[PDB]
C-alpha cells in the first residue's frame, strides 16, 4: 500500500 | 555528442528501460549549463524517479530479508545481507545526492524570479528526492533530510499558492506529493489529508482554470489526490 | 569474503533481481577455482541468463527502432540510434564471452571424465551463449559463433545421449535449447522439429526412469518442448 | 512468437 504520487512535468 | 543527441539517448534508453543509462544522459544534458526545456525536465525527473524506485525496490527486498534473518538469530547470514543492503543503500543515497546536487548546483541555480513554474518543479523533485532518502535513515541523517525535504516543499509551496492556478498540475504534484511527505514520513495522517483534500477541493472550485495543454494531467494528479483521501481514511480507521 | 558470503550474496542478488550483482557473486566464486554445487551451477546459469536476456531485450528495442528512424530517413538520429544500439550489443557480447571464458577455463576445464552431467549442464550453457551471441551478430562474426554454438551442442548431445536417461533434466534441457538453435539460428525447422519431437518421445518411452529428485523438472520441459513443436507445427503451415 | 524455453539445473 504504498500512496500514490506523480512526478511528470508537463512535457 | 551533441545536447540533442543526449536527449535522444534518453529517449532511446527509457525506451529500453534502461533508466541508469536515461539518468547519465540528462545529468550530462543537464551539466550543459543551460536552462531545462519541459521535455527535459520530464525527462530527467522520470529518468531518476525509476533509479531511485529501482534501488527503493531492491532496498526493500533486501532489508525485509535482513529482518526474518536477525529474527531467526543466524550468524555469517546477517553478516552478508546486512553489507548488501548497506550496499543498496549507499546506491540509493548516491543517487539522490546526484539528483540534489543538479537541482542546487544547476536547476534551481540558474532559474530567474520571474520562472515561478520551474523554481516549484525544482523544488518539488528537491523535496521528493529528500524524502527518498529519509525513507532509508534514522536517527540524525532522517531527521536531517526530513528537514531539508520538508524546506523544499514549503517553498515550493509558498510559490505554488502566489503565483500558479490551483488546477496547475506542477502545483497539484507538489501537493500530491507534500501530503504524502506528511503521511507516509512525517506520519500526519490529518495534515496529510488536509492539504490533499484542499488542493483538491481548490482545483475543484476553479475547474474553469484548466487548459488544453495540460487538462488530462491535472484531472488525473486531482484522481490521485481523492484516492490517496480514500486510501488514508480507509487505513486510519 | 567467504565462498559461502559470495553464493548468499547470489541468493539475495537473485530476490532483489539484481542480476548483475548475481552474476558477478557466481563469477567470483567460479573464480575460487573450486567446481560447483547444483545449486551454485544453478545460479550461475540463472544469474547470466538474466543478465543475457535484459541485454538481449534492450537490444531488441532499440534495433527496432534503429529500424523505424532509418525508414523514416531522417539522419542525426541514426547516427545515436545506431551509437545507442552498439553500446547494448557490445555488452551483451561481453556478457556472453564473460559466461563462455567462465566455461572454457574453469567449469568445462576443471571436469573429470566421470562428471558427464557436469560436462553436459556446461556444455548446454557454452552453446546457450554462443547461440545468444549468434542473435545480435552477422557474417563472419555470426557464422562462427554459430559454429561453436553448434560445435558445443553437439557436443553435449552426444554425452547425454550415452550417458543420461531420456528423462533427465539436463539431456531435456539439452533437447530443448539444442532444438530451438536449430529454429531460431540454423533456420532449419525440420531439425528443430525433430530434435524435440525424438527427445519428447524418448522420455516418454521410459517414463518410467524418472525420480523423485527432478520429475518436476523433467515433466516441466517435457511440456516446453511440446509447447515447440505445437508452436512450430503453426508457423510452418501459415 | 519465441520457442519456449529453459535452462535451470538440478538444485
Ligand atoms: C511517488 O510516491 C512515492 C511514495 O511516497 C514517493 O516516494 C515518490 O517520490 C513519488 N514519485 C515521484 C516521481 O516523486
Ligand atoms: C530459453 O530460450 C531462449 C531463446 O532461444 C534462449 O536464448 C535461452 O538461452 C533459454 N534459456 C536458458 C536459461 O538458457
Amino acid at each position: 500500500t504504498p500512496p500514490v504520487s506523480q512526478a511528470s512535468s508537463t512535457t | 555528442v551533441d545536447r540533442e543527441q543526449l536527449v535522444q539517448k534518453a529517449r532511446l534508453a527509457e525506451q529500453a528501460e534502461r533508466y541508469d543509462d536515461m539518468a547519465a544522459a540528462m545529468k550530462n544534458v543537464t551539466e550543459l549549463n543551460e536552462p531545462l526545456s519541459n521535455e527535459e525536465r520530464n525527462l530527467l525527473s522520470v529518468a531518476y524517479k525509476n533509479v531511485v524506485g529501482a534501488r527503493e525496490s531492491s532496498w526493500r527486498v533486501i532489508s525485509s530479508i535482513e529482518q526474518k534473518t536477525s529474527a531467526d538469530g543466524n550468524e555469517k547470514k546477517i553478516e552478508m545481507v546486512r553489507a548488501y543492503r548497506e550496499k543498496i543503500e549507499k546506491e540509493l543515497e548516491a543517487v539522490c545526492q546526484d539528483v540534489l546536487s543538479l537541482l542546487d548546483n544547476y536547476l534551481i541555480k540558474n532559474c530567474s524570479e520571474t520562472q515561478y513554474e520551474s523554481k516549484v518543479f525544482y523544488l518539488k523533485m528537491k523535496g521528493d528526492y529528500y524524502r527518498y532518502l529519509a525513507e532509508v535513515a534514522t536517527g540524525e541523517k532522517r531527521a536531517t533530510v526530513v528537514e531539508s525535504s520538508e524546506k523544499a516543499y514549503s517553498e515550493a509551496h509558498e510559490i505554488s499558492k502566489e503565483h500558479m492556478q490551483p488546477t496547475h498540475p506542477i502545483r497539484l504534484g507538489l501537493a500530491l506529493n507534500y501530503s504524502v511527505f506528511y503521511y507516509e514520513i512525517q506520519n500526519a495522517p490529518e495534515q496529510a489529508c488536509h492539504l490533499a483534500k484542499t488542493a483538491f477541493d481548490d482545483a475543484i472550485a476553479e475547474l474553469d482554470t484548466l487548459n488544453e495543454d495540460s487538462y488530462k494531467d491535472s484531472t488525473l494528479i486531482m484522481q490521485l489526490l481523492r484516492d490517496n483521501l480514500t486510501l488514508w481514511t480507509s487505513d486510519q480507521q
